[PDB]
C-alpha cells in the first residue's frame, strides 16, 4: 500500500512507533516481529518488500547510511503490515556492532490479516504526538529558565533588604511590618 | 484588483479524492501552530527585554557587595572590587566544615568595655596543618583581621550564618548552634507550575465497516449467482 | 566577560503539510465485488449486434 523512505521507529512504553513525516502517519506495533510464515499465501509480501527497499536505499541513502540487518516485518494496530529496514549513518558508525545485534533480537497455523478502512486514527496520533512534543519541550524550557531566574534575584534581595528592611520585609511577609538585621 | 487579475493565465476529467480529512487536519494544525508559535514568540521577546532591564539593578548591586555579586556572576566563591569602572576578582580558598571552631565568648578580656561585634573562629586548612585565628563574616566567610568590635551592650542577641545553619549568641556569650529548620521562612520567589501534556493513544474507529456496506444491499448479485448456479450439481 | 542574564531558547514550530491519503479508493471497493452487475449486463446485451 505505502512505500515510505524516512520511517522513524521509536521505542517507548513497550511499543514500537513507526512515524512517517512524508505520509504524516504513526503506526503502533508490539516490540517483536510478525512472522511472515503465518501469512496465508503471502510471497508478494517479502518479494515486494525487499525489492522496494532495495530501490529506496539505492535511490537515496547509498552514500550516507549503512544497512542494519535483514528486513523485519511488524504488525501495526489497525491491521497493517510494516516491512522495515533499520539504518545507521556514516557519522556515529561506531555503534554498528551493538545496533545490528539489537535489531537482530526482534526475529522471534495460518491467518489472513484484516486491515481497517480508515487511516485517520494514526494520522491524528501523529499530529498530536508532534504538537505535544513541541509544546511540552518549550514549556519545559520556560519552567527551567524561570526557576533559575528566581535564585538569581535572591542575590539582589539580600542587598535590597540591607538597604531598606522595612519595605523588603513588608513585601516578603505579606503585611506592613518593621524589620532590622540581627547579624545575619 | 490588478493583482487578482494577474492570475488568469485537450480535455481532462478531474478526479476528486474520497477523504477530506487531510485538509481538515492541515487546518487544525495550522491554526494551533500559529497560536502557540505567536504566544511563545511573545514570551521570548518579553524575557529578552527583562534581562537587559535587570542589568541596571546588578550594577548598583555589585557596587554594594562585589563579593557576592561576583561570586554569582562568575560561578565560584571569589573576591572582587571595583577598579574604576571594571571589576577585579580572585578565587578564594575552601575550608572543610569540620575544620572551623566558633569561640565561646564574644568579649575580649584584655580590654573590658569592648566586645567583638561578630563571633571569632579558629580553623585549619589541611587536616594536619596549623591553626589560624579569624572572625566569622557574612555567608560562611572566614575573616582574618579581628577588627570587628563594638561597645558591649545589654540586650545583645544575635544569630550568625555558620556552616549550613546558624549560631546563636546571647549577651556576647555562646548560646548554641541552630539549624535552618527552626526559623520561620519567607520567600522572595514567585511560583510557576508547568506539567507536561500527557501522552494519548488514538484507537482505530469506524462508524461502518465495508462488510456492513456490502451487506447494505438487499441482494448481493455475486452470492445470488453462486447459489443459483449450483442447481444441476445439487 | 561574565553575564547576569539567564538564557531561554524558543524555536517556532515548523510548518507541516498533510498529503491526501486513502487506504482504499472507491474504485477498489467497486472492484471488490466478484461480479459488477452493470458490466456483466452491458457485455451480455451485445450478443446480437456482435
Ligand atoms: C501543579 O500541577 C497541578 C496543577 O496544574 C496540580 O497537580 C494536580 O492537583 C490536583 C488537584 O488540583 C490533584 O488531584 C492531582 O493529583 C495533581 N496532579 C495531577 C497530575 O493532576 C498541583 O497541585 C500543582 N501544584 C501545586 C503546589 O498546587
Ligand atoms: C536553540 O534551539 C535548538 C534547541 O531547541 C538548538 O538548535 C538545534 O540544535 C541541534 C543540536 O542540538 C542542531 O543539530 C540543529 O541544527 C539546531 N537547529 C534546529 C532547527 O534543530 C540550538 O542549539 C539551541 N541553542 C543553543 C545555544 O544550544
Ligand atoms: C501485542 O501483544 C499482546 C499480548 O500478547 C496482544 O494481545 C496484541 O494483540 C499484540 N498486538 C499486535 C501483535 O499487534
Amino acid at each position: 500500500w505505502q512505500e515510505v523512505d524516512e520511517m522513524l521507529r521509536s521505542e517507548y512504553g513497550g511499543s514500537f512507533r513507526f512515524s512517517s513525516d512524508a505520509i504524516s502517519t504513526t503506526f503502533t506495533t508490539n516490540l517483536t516481529e510478525y512472522p511472515l510464515s503465518r501469512v496465508d499465501l503471502g510471497d508478494c509480501i517479502g518479494k515486494d518488500a525487499r525489492d522496494a527497499m532495495d530501490r529506496i536505499f539505492a535511490r537515496r541513502y547509498n552514500a550516507t547510511h549503512i544497512k542494519v540487518g535483514q528486513p523485519q516485518y511488524y504488525l501495526a494496530n489497525g491491521g497493517f503490515l510494516i516491512a522495515y529496514q533499520p539504518l545507521l549513518s556514516n557519522t556515529l558508525a561506531e555503534l554498528y556492532v551493538r545496533e545490528h545485534l539489537r535489531e537482530q533480537s526482534r526475529k522471534p497455523s495460518v491467518e489472513r490479516i484484516k486491515t481497517t478502512s480508515s487511516i485517520e486514527f494514526a494520522r491524528l496520533q501523529f499530529t498530536y504526538n508532534h504538537i505535544q512534543r513541541h509544546v511540552n519541550d518549550m514549556l519545559g524550557r520556560v519552567a527551567i529558565a524561570w526557576c533559575e531566574l528566581q535564585n538569581h534575584e535572591l542575590t539582589l534581595w539580600n542587598e535590597a533588604r540591607k538597604l531598606n528592611p522595612n519595605a523588603i520585609a513588608s513585601v516578603t511577609v505579606g503585611r506592613r511590618v518593621s524589620a532590622r538585621m540581627l547579624g545575619d | 484588483h490588478l493583482r487578482e487579475q494577474s492570475r488568469k493565465p485537450s480535455v481532462e476529467r478531474i478526479k476528486t479524492t474520497s477523504s477530506i480529512e487531510f485538509a481538515r487536519l492541515q487546518f487544525t494544525y495550522n491554526h494551533i501552530q500559529r497560536h502557540v508559535n505567536d504566544m511563545l514568540g511573545r514570551v521570548a521577546i518579553a524575557w529578552c527585554e527583562l534581562q537587559n532591564h535587570e542589568l541596571t539593578l546588578w550594577n548598583e548591586a555589585r557596587k554594594l557587595n562585589p563579593n557576592a555579586i561576583a561570586s554569582v556572576t562568575v560561578g565560584r566563591r571569589v573576591s572582587a572590587r571595583m577598579l574604576g569602572d571594571v571589576m577585579a576578582v580572585s578565587t578564594c580558598v575552601p575550608v572543610a566544615a569540620d575544620n572551623v571552631i566558633v569561640q565561646n565568648s564574644m568579649r575580649i578580656s584584655s580590654r573590658p568595655g569592648a566586645c567583638y561585634s561578630r563571633p571569632l573562629v579558629s580553623f585549619r586548612y589541611e587536616d594536619q596543618g596549623p591553626l589560624v585565628e579569624g572572625q566569622l563574616g557574612e555567608n560562611n566567610e572566614l575573616r582574618l583581621t579581628r577588627d570587628a568590635i563594638e561597645p558591649c551592650t545589654v540586650g545583645h542577641r544575635r544569630y550568625f550564618t555558620f556552616g549550613g545553619g546558624y549560631v546563636y549568641f546571647e549577651e556576647y556569650a555562646y548560646s548554641h548552634q541552630l539549624s535552618r529548620a527552626d526559623i520561620t521562612t519567607v520567600s522572595t520567589f514567585i511560583d510557576l507550575n508547568i506539567t507536561m501534556l500527557e501522552d494519548h493513544e488514538f484507537v482505530p474507529l469506524e462508524v461502518y465497516t465495508r462488510h456492513e456496506i456490502k451487506d447494505s444491499g438487499l441482494l448481493d448479485y455475486t452470492e445470488v449467482q453462486r447459489r443459483n448456479q449450483l442447481h444441476d450439481l445439487r
